[PDB]
């Protein structure tokens, strides 16, 4: 029942090879929408998803205009973090930035984020209040200096509460078909008999979205959290996900276990036994 | 859509 | 400074059924800085036609991407994806196994 809109930019500097690659992805939930890339042929902003399609000119002009007055600001946010971090022009460095909103099913904000990282590392980021800044060290507090004296954190605050909530309600509305459909996983246990005296147990989630799903094993009801291998959630690449959860267990043992699998897609979470 | 600027 | 070396993961779009029209996927995630080179690789040599996934990042700020190609598996192609990254001191690779 619950939504985000998040988008993610990534500036990452190149020296002697040109200016610095500025790449921004967005999503509804687990689905990409839009990209801009400043490496390709014609930089643009273009649609990933088949319900942003319709949008018109205006939005598209008005997406890539701002796009790439954002990838000139992160080339200049990587040259004032040379200066604030006292490193040499011959590195390569990155800034990230991750923002957007959370809506609940009634489309009310739940909560707004605006958050920042270079190297890797955090840098500031909007605190939940939308006021207020969280700096990491003493370049960040700088920076943070300079937001609260151009009232940055209100900027954000009118964007999070106003057209973030309002363009996520229509892209909600125009892509229900899938934006609101919930894909249960199709699930198995799979047997694999390592030697005499022992045997791996595989639980498989397959077709699922959204991503976020618990699959856990289970000895004689009871978790199995250090002994079992989990691997990450994985896209399948045509919208769905994918994810195994396994555990080593003694021969003739097996029906001590069960797989436990919780999904918004299913009414009731699922238990599964090996069926030999 | 996205935020429609502010240099560290 | 600091960096973080790729997970691999390679698997299937849908269950392999040989003779049957797939796509084969290697998902790298977890590494930082962001460039990386990926191959997928069909009995040891690369596979021309690999299309990848837009750059994207982890709440943990770790990027993540998926290269993927169409392929009809049998019983004797080896399939494997080949990854390098400046956290490896030689490609690290890593074969594709049915059952994960």
């Amino acid at each position: 029942g619950s939504h985000s809109m998040r988008y993610f930019y990534t500036a990452m500097s190149r020296p002697g090879r040109g200016e610095p690659r500025f790449i921004a992805v967005g999503y509804v939930d687990d689905t990409q929408f839009v990209r801009f890339d400043s490496d390709a042929a014609s930089p643009r902003m273009a649609p990933r998803a088949p319900w942003i399609e319709q949008e018109g000119p205006e939005y598209w002009d008005g997406e890539t205009r701002n796009m790439k007055a954002s990838a000139q600001t992160y080339r200049e946010n990587l040259r004032i973090a040379l200066r604030y971090y006292n490193q040499s022009e011959a590195g390569s460095h990155i800034i990230q930035v991750m923002y957007g909103c959370d809506v609940g099913p009634d489309g009310r904000l739940l909560r707004g984020h605006d958050q920042s990282a270079y190297d890797g590392k955090d840098y500031i980021a909007l605190n939940e209040d939308l006021s207020s800044w969280t700096a990491a060290d003493t370049a960040a507090q700088i920076t943070q200096r300079k937001w609260e004296a151009a009232r940055v954190a209100e900027q954000l605050r009118a964007y999070l509460e106003g057209l973030c909530v309002e363009w996520l309600r229509r892209y909600l509305e125009n892509g229900k078909e899938t934006l609101q459909r919930a894909d249960p996983p199709k699930t198995h246990v799979t047997h694999h008999p390592i030697s005499d005296h022992e045997a791996t147990l595989r639980c498989w989630a397959l077709g699922f979205y959204p991503a976020e799903i618990t699959l856990t094993w289970q000895r004689d009801g009871e978790d199995q959290t250090q002994d079992t291998e989990l691997v990450e959630t994985r896209p399948a690449g045509d919208r769905t996900f994918q994810k195994w959860a396994a555990v080593v267990v003694p021969s003739g043992e097996e029906q001590r276990y069960t797989c436990h699998v919780q999904h918004e897609g299913l009414p009731k979470p699922l238990t599964l036994r090996w069926e030999p | 859509r996205v935020k429609e600027q502010h240099l560290w | 400074m600091i960096q973080r070396t790729p997970k691999i993961q390679v698997y299937s779009r849908h269950p392999a059924e040989n003779g049957k029209s797939n796509f084969l996927n290697c998902y790298v995630s977890g590494f930082h800085p962001s460039d990386i080179e990926v191959d997928l690789l069909k009995n040891g040599e690369r596979i021309e036609k690999v299309e990848h996934s837009d750059l994207s990042f982890s709440k943990d700020w770790s990027f993540y991407l998926l290269y993927y190609t169409e392929f009809t598996p049998t019983e004797k192609d080896e399939y494997a994806c080949r990854v390098n990254h400046v956290t490896l001191s030689q490609p690290k690779i890593v074969k594709w196994d049915r059952d994960m």
